[PDB]
C-alpha cells in the first residue's frame, strides 16, 4: 500500500488473471486481451522465496534442558525454575508475533511497489504516444493492432514509429 | 479511435486474513502457517535412539528394581517415563534425587562395570521380601546389604582406585532401621556411620533409627547417595554399619541424552521433535504444542497460529 | 522521507491547515483557498491508530515470580537469580528501543507516502491541464473558478472540458 | 491567467522529538509515551485482596507471633511485607526460610485446622516470657511446646492419616536448648532426635546444645521445619525429647498469590498493577518504576522515555 | 530495490564516479561529462552514518556474572546455569541477525530512494523542455551549453528561457 | 541536437555480500563488520585492576597457603585464577566452595583485620608438615589450630561483637581426624562439636571421625565454613573440640569485582573488554570470542561474521 497501485489507483485485482501475478490488459481494433508479465511476477515471488527459505525447515536442535512441570511444591529453586521458563518463553513470542508483523507489511509494499514499478517502465516506454488515464490505464493515441500490443509487452515497441500519429490525435482540436 | 493498455494484478475468491503493523485484519491472495499446533499423539522411534521406561523409573533403572532387569547396560538418547511406573523393592529415597535423575539422563547410559570390594569379615547380599524376584526375597541388583558375620561387624576401610581414563558413578546407600533391636540384630553395634571419600570430595552419612509408615511392610528406608570418581582418583569407603554398599560403577559419558515425561506410545516412524504429547513435524519455525521439547524442534511460544503472507493484498472483483 | 516529499518537495507544512493532515491551497480569479483532504488524512490517522492499538492497553499479568532485592549476601543462588533479571531486563529494553525506532522510522515513511499519493492522484487527475512547478503545486492552464477548483478535490473534475482551452496555453508562443 | 493548485499537509508551532532508525532527533507534529515512570506513591486495595502485614512478616503471621493473632485464617492476592516488622516471641530460624515463605506466600491463605494428636505421656502447652499475650507468658499459636510429665518423656510415636482431598502442609520444629541441665529440666533425657515422615519422605533433625547471643532474654533457638503430606499418605512423628509439635495443618493452594516488600501505605482507590512504590497506570508497554511487580503491568525497562510518533514529520513554515 | 532506480532503471552503476554517491552524466555539443551530485549523496551518507551510531562504540558493562563453564556433575542447579546462558545467547543471537537482515534491506531501499529522489527533482525542473528516455536519461530537447547543464546540476535553471525551442523541437513532424 | 542528461550512481569493481530480508547475497559498495571475532591473546592490565592469582586459588588467597602470602589485603575489579593452581597447605573441603567463591570474588578484596579471641586453657597455632613455609612446619595464616593444653580442652564460649559500620566475613573450620586416638592425642575427649552464632543466625558442625585418601600424607581433613556479622550484632563460637578458629575478619565489601579463570598472560596495554582468551576491542555490538566476560564488552553471539551493509546495492559495469 505504501506506493498506492494495489489497493489504490489499480481499482481491484483480475481473478482471472492465473498464469501470473502482474500484467497487461488490452483493447485495440482487434479484440481484447491479457497477459502474464513475467519479470515482474518472478521478482515478487523471488523475494517471498527469500522470506521463505530463511523460515521454513530452519530448527534448533535442543536436548538435555531444565524440567519445565513439578509434581511437588519446592520455593525457591522451583519459582526460579519456572520463572526463567516464562521469561524465555514470552521473549520468544514477542519475537514471533512481530516477525510476522513487520515481514507482512512489507510483503504488503514490496508486491505494490512491483506492481509500480511495471507501471513505471511502460509509461516511460509509450514517451508521447499515451496519456495515463488515473487507473493503471493508458490510452493508446495511434493504432495499435496486436504485434503492437506485444511489442510494448515484450520491451520492443518503438515510440518513434507511431510519434507522428500519437501527437496528431493527442492534439487536436 | 486508438487503444487502451491496462496494468494490473491478480486477485483470488479465496483470500487469507494475516496481521501487519498497521492493521490486525487484511486479506491477502496466500499465506502459509508458522506455528505447529498438532503432533501424530504417538512418539516416532527414530531418528533418536528410544528408552521406553514402562514401569521403571529411570532412578529405579540405575538402581536395578525388579521389574527393572531388562535395562541393565542399555543406552538412549531419550529415556521416557511412564506416569503409572512405580516402585516394587525396598523403600527408599534419594536425597537431591532429581539431580541424580538428571545427571544419568544427560549421560545417557546404564552401562555398569562390577568391582572386587574386599567386604571383610561381613555377611554379604542382604535380601527382603519387600523386594522380590520369581516370589524369592531379593534387593536391588546394584547394591549389596551388608550384615554381621556370626554376630561381629568389624569396621569396614575399603578402597578402590579409578585406573581407568574416563570418570566412575558410584550409587550407595545407608540403611536406617526401624528399632534399636532391629540395629543390632543387623549390624551387631548400637550405631552406625559412613563416610565415603575421594581425595578431593567427602561425604558422611548418620543412620537415623526409627518408624516410618510401612510401605510394603517395611517401616525402615534406605537413603541412597552418589560418588564420582576422577582418573587418577581412589574412593575410600571407611563404615562400622548400615552400610548399603557399591558392587562397582556406572560409565559416566556425555552426549546428547535427556529424559522425558511422557504416556504417548512409541511408534515405528521417523521424526526429529519429541514433545510429550507426541513427535511433531519441524518444518516450521514455531509451535504452540509443548514447551517440553527434545530434538530439533520449533520454538515454543503462545500463539497458536501466525499467518505469514506469500502473496499480495487481495482485492477482489 | 523515503517518497521524498514530506521535508523533500513539499518546502513546508501548513501551520493554518487545522481540519485535516493533507490538502489543498489554490489560487483563481476569484481568490484564494485552503481545503483538507478527507482521504489522504483518514488513511494516515487509520494505520497510527492500528500501531496504537497493537500498544496500549495490551499489557500482560504475571504474579508470583522471584525476588529482585536481597538484604544478604548468599552466593550462587543469588548471582542465578540476578542474573535471569538482568538479562531478561537487557531483552526487554532492547526491544523496546527497536520498536519504537523502527515504527517512528516507518510512520514518517508512511505519511510522505499519503502525502505523495494525494499529490499523484492529483497530477493524474489533471491530465494535459496543468504542469508540475516541482513544490507540489500545479500551475493550471485554464481559467478555472472556485466549482473548478472544488470538482478537482472532489474527484469529478472532467479534464476533457478544458483541454482546448489548456493546450493551447501551454503549447502557445 | 489560470490558477495554481499546490498540495500539502499540515504543521504545528510545538512538534515533538523522537528517534528513528537514521536519526537520533527528528520533530514530528505529536508523540505518546510509551514508559510509565510515575506511580501514585500508595499501593490500590482494589482490585487484588491485599493484606498488609503490619507488624507481621508472613512467617511470624504462619507461626502465630502475639502481634499477628488477627491474620489467623486470612487469604490474600498480595500479601505486603513491611520494612518495620520484628519477631516478639521465642527466637528462631528456618533452615530455607525463602522457600517457606515463597510457597506459603503463592498458596496465599493461612487456613489452619486442628487436628488432635495424641502427646501420650508428656507436658503440652509450653509458655515463655520472651512470648507474651497480654503480659502472660504465651508461646507461637500454631505450635505446642511439649515438656515431660512427672519426670518422664516417653518416646512419641504418633501418626495423622490425610483423609482429605487436598494437600497439608504441616509446621513442626526443633528446641535448641542452652545446657545440657536445660536439656534435663525440659525433656528428662540427655538429648533428642525428631524424625517427621511420610510414605514418600523423611526428615531427621538433631537438637544442638548451647548458647547463641540473647534475643529477648532466650539464648536457647527453635529451628522450624515443613512436611507436606499427600491424600492417601500418613503424617508419622517420631522423638524422644525436643520437638516443638504441629496443633494442625494448613490449607495449601494455587493461585495467583504473591508477597512484596513496601512501605507504601495501602489506599482506597482501583488499579490492576502494583509495584513496591505504588500502583502504577498500566495503558503504556513500557514502565521504568520497578522491576518488582504484581498485576497487570508494563514490561520494565532501562529507559526513562520512549516517545512512539504519532504524527508526520513537522516542518514549521 | 523497492523504489526501482538502483538495480533497476538505471542499467549500472558509474566505477568512474569517485567524488560523490549520485550525480549527472551530459553529452551536449561541447562535449560530454559527470559531476557529483553533494545533496543526494549526503542524504543517503547521514541516514548510513545515523545507523552506524546507534550500533558502533555502544557497549554495556557487566561485571560478577555467573559461571558458564563447570569441572565437575551437578545436575539440577547447572542444568539451570547453563540453560539460562543458552537460553540468553539465542535471544541475542536472534537479534543480531534480525537486526542486520532489517538494516541492510533499508539500506539498499533508501539509497535507492536517494537516486529516485533526485530523478524526479531534475525530472520537474525540465518541464516540457526534456523527456524521460527510460533508464535515468533526458533527452533535452534545445541547444543546452556547459553552462545550461551546470544550471540544471545547480537548481538554477529556467525552463522558461527554452521553452519555445523546446517545444517546437519535440513537437516536429 | 540537444543534449542528453543521465541520472546515475556509482559501483565499485570490489563489493560485499551482505544478508536482507528478501536475499541471503546481495551485493553491496561497501559493509561493516558487526561480530568481534579476535583476540590480542592476552589480558590488558589497564583499565581494570587485574590480580593474577599465579599459583593461588581465590580460596587458598583467603585461607592463606603458604604459596599466597604475596596477597594478603589485595584488591581487584578481576581476580584471574590459572588452571595449574594448587593446594599446599592442609587438605580441605568447602561444602558451598562455590559461594565462598564468589561472594569474595564479586567483594573484591582480602582485607584482613586481626581479633583478639579470647582461646583460654588451649594450645593455640597448630601446625602441620602439610602446609609448610621454609621447611618450618606451618598452617593456614588466616586460621589458628587449637588443641589441648595439658591434657584438658575446656570448652569454649568465647564472643566477639561486630561495633563496625560494615559486615565482618569469619572464615573458620572443623578437623575431622583420622582416628579416635588421634581426636584424643589433639582435643583430649572423645568428640567435639562446634556451634557458631549470631542473633540471626546459626550453624552447628560435627566432626566426623575417619580415613580419607592421604593427600600430603594427611588421611584428616578440614572442613571450611563462613559467617556474615552485621553492626550491631555478635558473633558466638561454642566447641569443645575440632574448632579450627578465626583470626579475625575481612572486610566485605560491593562493587564491580568478580574472577575467571584464564592461562591468558596479563600484557601491559589498555583495553575495557577482558574475556578468558585475551582482551577484546570494544567497537562492534557483538562478539563470538567468548560468553564469558568482564568490563565493557560486544554481546556474545553464535554468528562468526554479520555484515553491515554502509553502502548502495552494488551495480558494476
Ligand atoms: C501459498 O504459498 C505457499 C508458500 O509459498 C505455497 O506452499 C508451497 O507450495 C509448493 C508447491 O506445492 C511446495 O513445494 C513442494 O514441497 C514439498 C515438500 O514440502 C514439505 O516439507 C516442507 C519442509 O521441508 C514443508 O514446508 C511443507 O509444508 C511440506 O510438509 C516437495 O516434496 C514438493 O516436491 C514436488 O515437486 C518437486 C519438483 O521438483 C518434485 O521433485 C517432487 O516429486 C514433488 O512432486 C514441492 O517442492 C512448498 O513446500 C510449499 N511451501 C510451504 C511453506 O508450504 C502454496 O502452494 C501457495 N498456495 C497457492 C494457492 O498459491
Ligand atoms: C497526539 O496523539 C495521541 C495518540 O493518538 C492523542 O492521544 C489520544 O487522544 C484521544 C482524544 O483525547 C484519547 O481518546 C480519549 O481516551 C480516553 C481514555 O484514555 C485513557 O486511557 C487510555 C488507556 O485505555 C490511555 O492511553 C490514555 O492516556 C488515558 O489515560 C477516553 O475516556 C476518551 O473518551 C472521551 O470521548 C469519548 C467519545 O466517544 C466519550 O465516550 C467520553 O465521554 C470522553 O469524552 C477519549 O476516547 C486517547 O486516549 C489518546 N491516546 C493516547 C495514547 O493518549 C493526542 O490527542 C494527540 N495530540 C494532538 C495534539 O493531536
Ligand atoms: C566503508 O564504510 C565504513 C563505515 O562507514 C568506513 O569506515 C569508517 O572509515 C572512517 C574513515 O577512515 C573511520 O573514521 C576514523 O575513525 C578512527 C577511529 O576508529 C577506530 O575506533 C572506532 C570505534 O571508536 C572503530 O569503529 C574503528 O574500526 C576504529 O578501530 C579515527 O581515529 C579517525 O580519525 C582520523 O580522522 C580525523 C579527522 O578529524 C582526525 O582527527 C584523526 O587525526 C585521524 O586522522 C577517523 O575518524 C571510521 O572509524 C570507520 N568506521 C568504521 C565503523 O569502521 C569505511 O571507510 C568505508 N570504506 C570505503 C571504501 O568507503
Ligand atoms: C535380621 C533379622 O532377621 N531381623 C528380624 C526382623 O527382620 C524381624 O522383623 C520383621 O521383618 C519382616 C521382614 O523381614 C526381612 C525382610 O525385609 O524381608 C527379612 C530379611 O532377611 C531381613 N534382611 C536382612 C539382610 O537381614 C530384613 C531386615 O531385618 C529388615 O527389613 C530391616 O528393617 O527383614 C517384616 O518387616 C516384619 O513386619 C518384621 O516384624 C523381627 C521379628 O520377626 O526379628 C528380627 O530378628
Ligand atoms: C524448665 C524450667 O523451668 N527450666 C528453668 C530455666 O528456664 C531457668 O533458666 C532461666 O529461664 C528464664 C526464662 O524462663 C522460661 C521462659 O522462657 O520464660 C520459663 C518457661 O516456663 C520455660 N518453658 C518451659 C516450657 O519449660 C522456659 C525454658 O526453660 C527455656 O526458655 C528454655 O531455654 O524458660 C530466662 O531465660 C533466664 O535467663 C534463665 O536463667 C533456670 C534458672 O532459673 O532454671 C530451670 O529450672
Ligand atoms: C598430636 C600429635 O602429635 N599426634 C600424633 C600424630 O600426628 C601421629 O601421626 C602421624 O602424623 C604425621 C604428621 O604429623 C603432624 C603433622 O600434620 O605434621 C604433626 C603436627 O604437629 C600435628 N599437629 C598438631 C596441631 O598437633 C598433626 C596432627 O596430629 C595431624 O595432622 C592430625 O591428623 O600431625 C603423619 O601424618 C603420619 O603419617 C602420622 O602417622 C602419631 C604417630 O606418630 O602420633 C600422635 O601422637
Ligand atoms: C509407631 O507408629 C507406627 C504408625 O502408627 C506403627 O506402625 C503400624 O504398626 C502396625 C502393627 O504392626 C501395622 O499393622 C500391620 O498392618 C499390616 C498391613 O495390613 C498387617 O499385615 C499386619 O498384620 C499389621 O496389622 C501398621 O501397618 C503400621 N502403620 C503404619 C502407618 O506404618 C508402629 O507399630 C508404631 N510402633 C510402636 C512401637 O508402637
Ligand atoms: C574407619 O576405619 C577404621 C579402621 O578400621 C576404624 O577404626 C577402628 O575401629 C574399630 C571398631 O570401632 C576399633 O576396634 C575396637 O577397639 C576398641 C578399643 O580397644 C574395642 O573395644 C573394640 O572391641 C574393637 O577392638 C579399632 O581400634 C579402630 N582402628 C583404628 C586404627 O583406629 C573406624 O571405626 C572407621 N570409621 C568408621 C566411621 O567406620
Ligand atoms: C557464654 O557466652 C555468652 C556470650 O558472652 C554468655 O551470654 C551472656 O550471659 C550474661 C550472663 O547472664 C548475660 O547478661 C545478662 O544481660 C541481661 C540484659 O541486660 C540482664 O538482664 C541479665 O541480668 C544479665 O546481666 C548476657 O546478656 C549474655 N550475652 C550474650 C551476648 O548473649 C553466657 O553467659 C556464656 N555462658 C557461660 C556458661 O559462661
Ligand atoms: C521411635 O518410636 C519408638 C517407639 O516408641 C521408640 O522406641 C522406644 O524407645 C523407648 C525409649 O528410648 C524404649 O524404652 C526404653 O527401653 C530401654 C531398654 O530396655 C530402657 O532402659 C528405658 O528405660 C526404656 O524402657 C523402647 O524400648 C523403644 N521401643 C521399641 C519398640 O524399640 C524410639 O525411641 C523412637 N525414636 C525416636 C528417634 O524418637
Ligand atoms: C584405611 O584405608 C586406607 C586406604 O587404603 C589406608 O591408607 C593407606 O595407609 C598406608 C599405610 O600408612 C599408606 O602408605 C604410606 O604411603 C606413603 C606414601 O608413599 C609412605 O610415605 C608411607 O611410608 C606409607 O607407605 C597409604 O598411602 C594409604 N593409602 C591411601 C589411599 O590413603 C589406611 O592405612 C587404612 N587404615 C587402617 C587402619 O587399616
Ligand atoms: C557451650 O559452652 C558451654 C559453657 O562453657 C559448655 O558447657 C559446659 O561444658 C563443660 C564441658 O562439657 C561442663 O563441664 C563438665 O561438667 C561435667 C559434669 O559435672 C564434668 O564431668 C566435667 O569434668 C566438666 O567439669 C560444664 O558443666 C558446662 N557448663 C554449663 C553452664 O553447662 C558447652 O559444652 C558448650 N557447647 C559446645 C557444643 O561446645
Ligand atoms: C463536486 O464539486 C462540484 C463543484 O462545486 C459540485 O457541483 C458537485 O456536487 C460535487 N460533487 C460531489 C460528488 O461532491
Amino acid at each position: 500500500g505504501i506506493f498506492g497501485a494495489i489497493a489504490g489507483f489499480i481499482e481491484n485485482g483480475w481473478e482471472g488473471m492465473v498464469d501470473g501475478w502482474y500484467g497487461f490488459r488490452h483493447q485495440n481494433s482487434e479484440g481484447t486481451g491479457q497477459a502474464a508479465d513475467l519479470k515482474s511476477t518472478q521478482a515478487a515471488i523471488n523475494q517471498i522465496n527469500g522470506k521463505l527459505n530463511r523460515l521454513i525447515g530452519k530448527t534448533n536442535e535442543k536436548f538435555h534442558q531444565i524440567e519445565k512441570e513439578f509434581s511437588e511444591v519446592e520455593g525457591r529453586i522451583q519459582d526460579l525454575e519456572k520463572y526463567v521458563e516464562d521469561t524465555k518463553i514470552d521473549l520468544w513470542s514477542y519475537n514471533a508475533e512481530l516477525l510476522v508483523a513487520l515481514e507482512n507489511q512489507h510483503t504488503i509494499d514490496l508486491t505494490d511497489s512491483e506492481m509500480n514499478k511495471l507501471f513505471e517502465r511502460t509509461k516511460k516506454q509509450l514517451r508521447e504516444n499515451a496519456e495515463d488515464m488515473g487507473n493503471g490505464c493508458f490510452k493508446i493515441y495511434h493504432k495499435c493492432d496486436n504485434a503492437c500490443i506485444e511489442s510494448i509487452r515484450n520491451g520492443t515497441y518503438d515510440h518513434d514509429v507511431y510519434r507522428d500519429e500519437a501527437l496528431n490525435n493527442r492534439f487536436q482540436i | 479511435p486508438g487503444a487502451t493498455l491496462c496494468l494490473g494484478h491478480h486477485a483470488v475468491p479465496n483470500g487469507t486474513i494475516v496481521k501487519t503493523i498497521t492493521n490486525d485484519q487484511i486479506e491477502v491472495t496466500n499465506a502459509t502457517e508458522l506455528v505447529q499446533s498438532s503432533s501424530t499423539g504417538g512418539i516416532c522411534d527414530s531418528p533418536h535412539q528410544i528408552l521406553d521406561g514402562e514401569n521403571c523409573t529411570l532412578i529405579d533403572a540405575l538402581l536395578g528394581d525388579p521389574q527393572c532387569d531388562g535395562f541393565q547396560n542399555k543406552k538412549w538418547d531419550l529415556f521416557v517415563e511412564r506416569s503409572k511406573a512405580y516402585s516394587n523393592c525396598y523403600p527408599y529415597d534419594v536425597p537431591d534425587y532429581a539431580s541424580l535423575r538428571s545427571l544419568v539422563a544427560s549421560s545417557g547410559t546404564l552401562e555398569f562395570n562390577n568391582e572386587s570390594f574386599n567386604w571383610a569379615g561381613v555377611t554379604q547380599n542382604g535380601t527382603s521380601s519387600a523386594c522380590k524376584r520369581r516370589s524369592n526375597k531379593s534387593f536391588f541388583s546394584r547394591l549389596n546389604w551388608l550384615t554381621h558375620l556370626k554376630y561381629k561387624y568389624p569396621a569396614l576401610n575399603v578402597t578402590m582406585p579409578n585406573n581407568e581414563k574416563f570418570d566412575k558413578l558410584y550409587i550407595w546407600g545407608v540403611h536406617h532401621p526401624v528399632t534399636d533391636s532391629d540395629q543390632i540384630s543387623l549390624y551387631a553395634q548400637a550405631s552406625g556411620r559412613i563416610t565415603v571419600s575421594t581425595k578431593r570430595s567427602q561425604q558422611t552419612v548418620i543412620p537415623n533409627i526409627g518408624f516410618r509408615p510401612r510401605v510394603r511392610d517395611i517401616s525402615s528406608r534406605i537413603s541412597i547417595y552418589w560418588t564420582i570418581v576422577k582418573p587418577g582418583d581412589i574412593l575410600l569407603i571407611n563404615s562400622t554399619g548400615n552400610l548399603i554398599a557399591p558392587r562397582g560403577y556406572f560409565k559416566i559419558r556425555s552426549g546428547k541424552s535427556s529424559i522425558m515425561r511422557s504416556d504417548a506410545p512409541i511408534g515405528k516412524c521417523n521424526s526429529e521433535c519429541i514433545t510429550p504429547n507426541g513427535s511433531i513435524p519441524n518444518d516450521k519455525p514455531f509451535q504452540n504444542v509443548n514447551r517440553i521439547t527434545y530434538g530439533a524442534c520449533p520454538r515454543y511460544v503462545k500463539q497458536n497460529t501466525l499467518k505469514l503472507a506469500t502473496g499480495m493484498r487481495n482485492v477482489p472483483e
